[PDB]
């Protein structure tokens, strides 16, 4: 039952080329373990690219190849376009046991970087009125589209009652996502300013609203 | 041509049992195993095992002996794999994949299928208005929350506001769904003019005009 290692995530700029990994903890990967690299694009769309260590699938670009590189098999995109934006995957066989790796990010990077743009809503009066207090944190325009949130009352970290979206796709191609916290409405009566902060490629944007 | 079609979205209740298809166009079906493949979020990807139609051989990931049964029928060029005794930690998305002999891998995948095991119940959302704290847009919003299962709709003016428009994917908070809409007017429309947005819950068949007035 081997255990199959990838790098979480990599980013690359189109036209660059780049090198994925992938490690067994039974030892080095060779032929015998066919190493295959499949592909996963938004909306779980998956497709073969390399079977056997080194053959490409059908109508796979010819920019996608593999190899071993050391022990390890690996994942070389030459010319990386845009669209090889995805999750790509490798399993190995081996033990009679077809094991797949965790998976790597690739992110190209096919726009420019954008900062978040944050908006912060209050809980409504009707809401309130149930003894319940939900603020609203939308967070618009960013690119890539990976953040972090952080809520903090009166200055002091809080976490209950937090939940954040996963990022999704605007119609511009830049990234959204919202962060709620949900207080009751007693609770809500005990703190003063609010404030929701968004940290995006190390860069905080933050915004805050007094209750009264 | 090479294609596998899998069948749709189940919701499924604890220990019942589900029968999913992968079906086959653009090649000769007995002549290729088909993988099948889960894919549960943190879980990375799990092999369930394969089935070769020609001969009906199988091959499975020992943990899965007791859970998954692989079937084919030649005549009408489907697989099938059927889980039985579900549990919530069989819920994800289930793939099968055609595994070419000489290629060595799996080459074309189906689009795969996704398995809610929940005994949760069809609960309405509350839908409450989201103002500015009282530039030269302004963003105005609704909050829905507390619905499942998903999904819910949310249009502005009937429609007749849809430029600015941002209805955000939802979150679970405490095992049922919230989500809220945004919409960025001109300030001098609001508030000027009405802006209401036009929540919609299909499963629970709730409707709800919430209107944005100042706070
Ligand atoms: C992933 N899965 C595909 C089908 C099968 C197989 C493999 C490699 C080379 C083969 O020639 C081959 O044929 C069958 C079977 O005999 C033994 C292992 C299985 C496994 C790997």
């Amino acid at each position: 039952d081997a255990v199959v290692t990838q790098e979480s995530a990599l980013t690359t700029s189109p036209g660059e080329t780049v090198t994925l990994t992938c490690r067994s903890s039974t030892g080095a990967v060779t032929t015998s373990n066919y190493a295959n690299w499949v592909q996963e694009k938004p909306d779980h769309l998956f497709t073969g690219l390399i079977g056997g260590t080194n053959n490409r699938a059908p109508g796979v670009p010819a920019r996608f190849s593999g190899s071993l590189i050391g022990d390890k098999a690996a994942l070389t995109i030459t010319g990386a376009q845009t669209e090889d934006e995805a999750i790509y995957f490798c399993a190995l066989w081996s033990n009679n046991k077809l094991v797949f790796g965790g998976g790597t990010k690739l992110t190209v990077l096919g726009q420019p970087k954008s900062s978040p743009t944050v908006t912060l809503f209050p809980p409504s009066s009707e809401e309130l009125s149930t003894a319940k207090a939900t603020l609203v944190c939308t967070i618009t325009d960013f690119y890539p589209g990976v953040v972090t949130v952080d809520w903090k009352v009166d200055g002091t970290p809080v976490t209950a009652g937090m939940e954040t979206t996963q990022p999704s796709k605007q119609s511009n191609n830049k990234y959204m996502a919202s962060s709620y916290l949900t207080l009751t409405a007693r609770a809500w009566e005990r703190h003063s300013s609010y404030s929701c902060q968004v940290t995006h490629e190390g860069h905080s944007s933050n915004k805050t609203l007094s209750r009264a | 041509e090479v294609q596998l079609q899998q069948s749709g979205a189940e919701l499924m209740k604890p220990g019942a049992s589900v029968k999913i298809s992968c079906k086959a166009t653009g090649y000769t079906f007995s002549s290729y195993w088909i993988e099948w493949v889960k894919q549960r979020p943190g879980h990375g990807l799990e092999w369930i095992g394969e089935i070769l139609p020609g001969s009906g051989d199988t091959i499975f990931n020992e943990k899965f002996k007791g859970k998954a049964t692989f079937t084919a029928d030649t005549s009408s060029n489907t697989a099938y794999m059927q889980l039985s005794s579900l549990t919530s930690e069989d819920s994800a998305v289930y793939y099968c994949a055609r595994w070419v002999l000489d290629y060595y891998g799996m080459d074309y995948w189906g689009q795969g299928t996704s398995l809610t095991v929940s005994s949760a119940s069809t609960t309405p959302p509350s839908v409450y208005p989201l103002a500015p704290g009282g530039s030269a847009m302004v963003t105005l919003g609704c909050l829905v929350k507390g619905y499942f299962p998903e999904p819910v709709t949310v249009v502005w003016n009937k429609g007749s506001l849809s430029t600015g428009t941002h209805t955000f994917p939802a979150v679970l908070a405490a095992d049922l769904y919230t989500l809220s809409s945004s919409v960025t007017v001109s300030a001098s429309s609001w508030p000027g003019q009405s802006v209401t947005c036009n929540v919609a819950h299909p499963a629970s068949s709730t409707k709800v005009d919430k209107k944005i007035a100042p706070s």
